[PDB]
């Protein structure tokens, strides 16, 4: 009967909160009183990218820190020169309808999709001089929401039909695929290691995953609305989400707990993207207000503000490393920091 | 400098055609199909001449049209219904076949924020057999609150007066029409209404509004 | 000892001057901001800047009129110097009636505005109007020179045509006749067919139209109606009449008269601007 | 010898 | 298959003139740079024209300028060449070269095959390669240097070196971009280094196959040295 | 039927109860001891020299 089903996943969850709960002795407030803030931060833009024309909604830095990608609604695919602001590509696509970039890490390859439920792959050294496409990623029902490269043979994408995949680019075909959300995921973040990543959805609930074995390992339910960003920290054992109900909070996997919250009374808008920097003291958050936060990672406190755009901060990255921030955004101007 | 001169050159081709692009691409006007499932927004695009989306493209007296029909596929609506902003306007269709997931449907889609100022127009589809049920049934079976006579002229009014009642911002228009399977009409009204709402536009960008 | 005039005058020039210096420079920097995406920001980037051109040359007049025809620049300048400001009153005129001829074609034919209008069209427009003011400008270049007094000590700049009669009343007569009859006309025709359009739809009707063409039609027509209708009669009447002294004592009233329509101009452009702090935030 | 402007 | 194919040989009389054409198919033509190095009978390489991508920039050689010119056509996939007021020393074998300026390219990749031009009786870099010969055997390493007059190194950190091999009865092929990179197909027992002035190439387990001549040529201003030769 | 995903279910609780978790002061000094010691390489939390800045 379903009755008994339901006694007993209550007693286990029950009892997972008793043993979480006893799991915590302190709180991390308490012991980080003891170190000097990082005082007043203040960048300054070195560079404006203006090439496009319509809402710039993905970017993603190369390994080697210098070149770039960018796609907006105009239907272009361009990826950049950072120091000298050259244009050394112009990819067209498709469909106008794109959500996502992705650059490999030996930069070879470059991948993109969207509303139109397929993951298309480039090559980016052809003999004959031009870019072409290399393979069509069908199989999702619902619009991609997310993609990233583990190597050039295999990738991974995030889709609305609450389901991700592991792809193999030599065939085509889905060698795994991970299920156990109830909405629809909305970002993805892989390790350091690359040997395990997570996922947030709209039912406020990220979840680790393991890339050998498709299941589940782990579930963390502290929101309170849909996550909308997620990455990980540099050490690789905690990451950082951001969600619709203007917060962050800071989990972590050995003790599979929250830790902080990062919100003030005055900022009401939720997050659009959310980053790391090098040494992982400060936590960068695009905001819905026109501008971007620089937060202490772990003390709470805002060290700064990088406004200067006129739209949505849609997008945000950092480099390998380290020396720069790039700022996307609905203006169809991209901003270098530093 | 040193042989990033040819690199220069490179980038001002690349911004050349870029700008040659933008420039020849906005001269199309852009329409958004929306409505209910077996409503007839297959029917209208198929006399005016797909798991994701589906666009139909024609033109009509040295103007050319470009309809998005994105009701193909199933998800979260709030996730993706901010990319069709900056559209000229909705071409909401409407089935009296039926249905008040209609007008919860209508009731959303008016009162959007991004959609706070783009134009609809309304097609109520299947006149005939409305007026065939009309003549077989009651319409107080579908609305209990309706207290007029059971023809067809009163109760056309009184559904298209429902439909109207969910607009609560006065700046934006509703352009209401009953094709009933006719020929060659709706693409002129489409037309008509596409006319009104660039006209509008271009005296707003001067100025004079 | 100056007269009453003159003083109204002088202060009348540099009210003018200091408003139309500052309300053009902040036009012309807004505008040549956003002079490569918008087609409409390159009319009144020609507008603005003849307008500050115009008025960037009032303490000129501001010297020759605090004292009695001070001429302290030879001749070499009394043949070129006039030319620049007559030049840019011509065009300044000729770009508000384009405009509105713009602004005609933009309500009337929507179609083919679409496909076929771009920035090639305008800025070949707006060379054509600047480039109609050197035919009217040309005449001030051929017949300008200079007298010399040896009775005690003063200094004359003019126009003279020893012979030329006839020439003379065919050069006023054009200047007139173009320079005022045909913007007007065409300012007022214009308008008043887009409003008649205008006002016939509910979805295309507003108010702040009404207010904007009445303004602008009113300023210009009273504002450049005595300078001309007095140039002509002083043109055209004898050099040697009381009527023509009285025309020379007025002459400084009604060029500065003429001359506040450079300062109208600019702010109708600003108040009714949507977004003006912002676009200004963002230069 | 008109002075002045024109 | 990249095509680049010539035509256009034959015997001229002094002072007449003649034209010559290149062309190509299997790639992206529009896009390219075009050379016309050129190789006298019995001596080394020499550069001559360069046609820019869109035809926005040419030059030409101090000594055949005025007398030559050179002219593309996108839509048929062809190069010109219009030599006039033929000397006794224009007779040489040209070359047809393909090039492409980016961020991390490598120009001077494919060179086409060669015509035979033949006449009947009638403030620069230098560089220099210390050898002519060089005794080799299979199994064993050499090593190649090359010098230049002045430094090639730029102020953004990049050194413009190149390295070419010709076999026997065979057209040239680019080993090395920038004395560090190699190839798209080159082996890696061919490496290069050096600093400053002073340019080595290093080869080991040497095989049969790289018997030839090398040339060492700079990219640093609008040439090739005298080149060496490896025997078995 | 409904009873498939109510035993997928009762399984992942099952597998998901059975992790082990550690005190959280020793994940707080872990991420600290972290940050202290590679401070020194972040170009982002200190100003950086004019002359090495690659943006200048």
């Amino acid at each position: 009967e379903l009755d008994q089903l339901r006694q007993e996943a209550e007693q286990l969850k029950n009892q997972i909160r008793d043993a979480r709960k006893a799991c915590a002795d302190a709180t991390l407030s308490q012991i980080t009183n003891n170190i000097d803030p990082v005082g007043r931060i203040q960048m300054r833009t070195r560079r404006t990218l203006r090439g496009h024309l319509a809402k710039i909604y993905a970017m993603h830095w190369g390994t080697d820190s210098r070149l770039l990608v960018s796609a907006s609604q105009d239907g272009k695919l361009i990826i950049w020169d950072s120091y000298t602001t050259n244009k050394v590509h112009a990819i067209p696509l498709r469909s106008s309808w794109v959500m996502t970039c992705a650059y490999a890490p030996s930069g070879n390859y470059v991948a993109c999709g969207g509303l139109d439920n397929i993951c298309s792959i480039y090559n980016l050294k052809t003999r004959e001089g031009n870019v072409r496409v290399s393979r069509e990623l069908a199989g999702h029902t619902g619009y991609l929401s997310c993609c990233r490269f583990l190597d050039d043979n295999q990738i991974v994408t995030s889709s609305g039909d609450t389901t991700c995949a592991l792809w193999d680019i030599e065939t085509g075909q889905q060698t795994t695929t991970f299920t156990g959300h109830t909405g629809d995921v909305m970002s993805l973040s892989l390790a350091p290691d690359t040997r395990l990543f997570v996922s947030g959805a709209c039912d406020a609930s990220a979840k680790l995953w393991d890339v050998r074995e498709g299941m589940c390992r782990q579930t963390f339910t502290g929101h309170e609305s849909d996550i909308n960003a997620i990455c990980f920290f540099p050490n690789g054992n905690a990451f950082a989400t951001g969600s619709d109900d203007a917060t962050c909070r800071l989990f972590d996997l050995r003790a599979d707990q929250e830790l902080m919250t990062y919100s003030h009374d005055n900022i009401i808008c939720g997050i659009t993207s959310v980053s790391f920097s090098k040494s992982g003291r400060l936590l960068l958050a695009g905001y819905d207000d026109f501008n971007c936060n620089v937060w202490d990672a772990l003390k709470a406190d805002r060290a700064g503000v990088l406004a200067g755009h006129d739209n949505r901060v849609s997008c945000l990255g950092v480099t390998d490393d380290g020396m720069a921030v790039a700022t996307g955004s609905w203006d169809s101007f991209l901003k270098i920091w530093n | 400098s040193a042989e990033e001169r040819a690199a220069l050159e490179r980038s001002k081709a690349i911004e050349k055609n870029l700008k040659e692009d933008g420039i020849s691409a906005a001269k199309d006007v852009k329409l958004l199909l929306l409505g209910a499932d077996n409503s007839g927004k297959s029917t209208i695009v198929k006399q005016m001449k797909t798991t994701g989306i589906v666009e139909t493209h024609f033109t009509f007296k040295n103007l050319h049209f470009r309809l998005f029909d994105v009701g193909g596929q199933r998800s979260e609506r709030k996730k993706w219904i901010h990319c069709f902003e900056d559209v000229t306007a909705i071409i909401f269709c409407v089935d009296l076949s039926d249905m008040h997931e209609s007008l919860m449907l209508f009731d959303s889609i008016c009162n959007n924020k991004f959609f706070i100022d783009t134009s609809i127009i309304l097609f109520l589809n299947k006149k005939d057999l409305f007026g065939e049920k009309i003549k077989k049934s009651p319409l107080t079976i579908c609305f209990p609150e309706y207290t007029g006579p059971n023809t067809y002229e009163d109760a056309a009014a009184y559904i298209q007066a429902q439909f109207e009642s969910k607009n609560r911002s006065p700046n934006k228009e509703i352009y209401c029409h009953m094709t009933c399977a006719t020929d060659t009409n709706n693409a002129q009204v489409i037309f008509d209404a596409v006319t009104d709402i660039i006209i509008a536009n271009n005296l707003r960008g001067c100025g004079l509004y | 000892t100056l007269r009453v005039p003159d003083i109204l005058a002088l202060v009348i020039f540099a009210v003018v001057f200091l408003v139309g210096v500052l309300g053009n420079a902040l036009v012309v920097w807004v505008t040549a901001f956003e002079a490569k995406r918008t087609i409409n920001a390159i009319w009144f980037l020609n507008l603005a800047v003849a307008d500050f051109l115009s008025c960037l040359a009032l303490p000129i007049l501001f010297t020759s009129i605090v004292q009695h025809h001070h001429w302290p620049f030879g001749g070499a300048a009394c043949s070129i110097l006039p030319s620049l400001i007559l030049l840019n009153m011509y065009a300044s005129i000729l770009l508000l009636a384009t405009i509105s001829a713009d602004r005609f074609l933009l309500v009337f034919k929507p179609i083919w505005c679409q496909n076929f209008r771009g920035a090639g069209l305008a800025w070949i427009a707006c060379a054509v109007a600047w480039g109609l003011a050197l035919l009217l400008t040309i005449p001030s270049f051929l017949y300008r020179v200079v007298r010399e007094e040896y009775f005690p000590p003063k200094v004359l700049c003019g126009v003279d045509y020893s012979h030329d009669k006839r020439r003379e009343r065919a050069v006023a007569i054009v200047r007139l006749v173009l320079g005022f009859l045909w913007p007007l006309l065409t300012l007022t025709i214009c308008y008043t067919f887009i409003l008649l359009r205008t006002w016939s739809r509910r979805a295309t009707r507003s108010t702040k139209t009404l207010k904007v063409v009445v303004a602008v039609v009113a300023s210009f027509f009273i504002f450049w109606l005595p300078y001309q209708v007095t140039g002509i009669m002083m043109s055209f009447l004898e050099p040697s009449s009381p009527t023509f002294l009285l025309l020379k004592k007025l002459d400084s009233l009604c060029v500065s008269f003429a001359y506040i329509n450079c300062c109208i101009n600019p702010i109708i452009y600003v108040v009714a601007g949507q977004g003006f702090q912002g676009r200004l935030r963002k230069s | 010898f008109k002075p002045x402007a024109x | 298959d990249v095509q680049l194919v010539e035509s256009g040989g034959g015997l001229v009389q002094p002072g007449g003139s003649r034209k010559l054409s290149c062309s190509a198919s299997g790639f992206a033509f529009s896009s390219f740079g075009m050379h016309w190095v050129r190789q006298a009978p019995e001596k080394g390489l020499e550069w001559v024209a360069y046609i820019s991508s869109g035809s926005g920039t040419i030059y030409y050689a101090d000594t055949v300028k005025g007398r030559f010119t050179i002219s593309r056509d996108d839509p048929k996939n062809t190069l010109f060449l219009q030599m006039t007021s033929l000397r006794s020393e224009d007779t040489a074998m040209y070359y047809c070269v393909r090039s492409i300026y980016y961020y991390g390219s490598s120009p001077f990749d494919f060179w086409g095959q060669g015509t035979t031009l033949t006449v009947s009786s009638g403030s620069d870099i230098v560089m220099t390669q210390a050898t002519s010969s060089v005794p080799v055997t299979p199994g064993e390493s050499v090593s190649i240097s090359c010098r230049s007059s002045k430094s090639l190194l730029h102020s953004n950190g990049n050194t413009y070196l190149y390295w070419f091999l010709q076999r026997p009865g065979q057209s040239p092929q680019l080993l090395i971009y920038r004395m560090s990179n190699l190839a798209s197909g080159v082996p890696d027992r061919f490496s290069g280094s050096g600093s400053g002035t002073a340019f080595t190439l290093t080869i080991s387990r040497l095989e049969a196959e790289d018997v030839g001549v090398y040339y060492c040529m700079q990219h640093l201003e609008y040439t090739f040295g005298a080149g060496t030769k490896l025997e078995l | 039927a409904s009873i498939a995903q109510a035993r997928k279910l009762v399984e992942q609780l099952k597998m998901e109860a059975n992790i082990d978790r550690i005190k959280v002061s020793k994940a707080a000094a872990d991420l600290m001891a972290y940050c202290e010691a590679h401070a020194k390489e972040d170009p982002l939390l200190t100003p950086v020299p004019a002359s090495e800045n690659p943006f200048r």
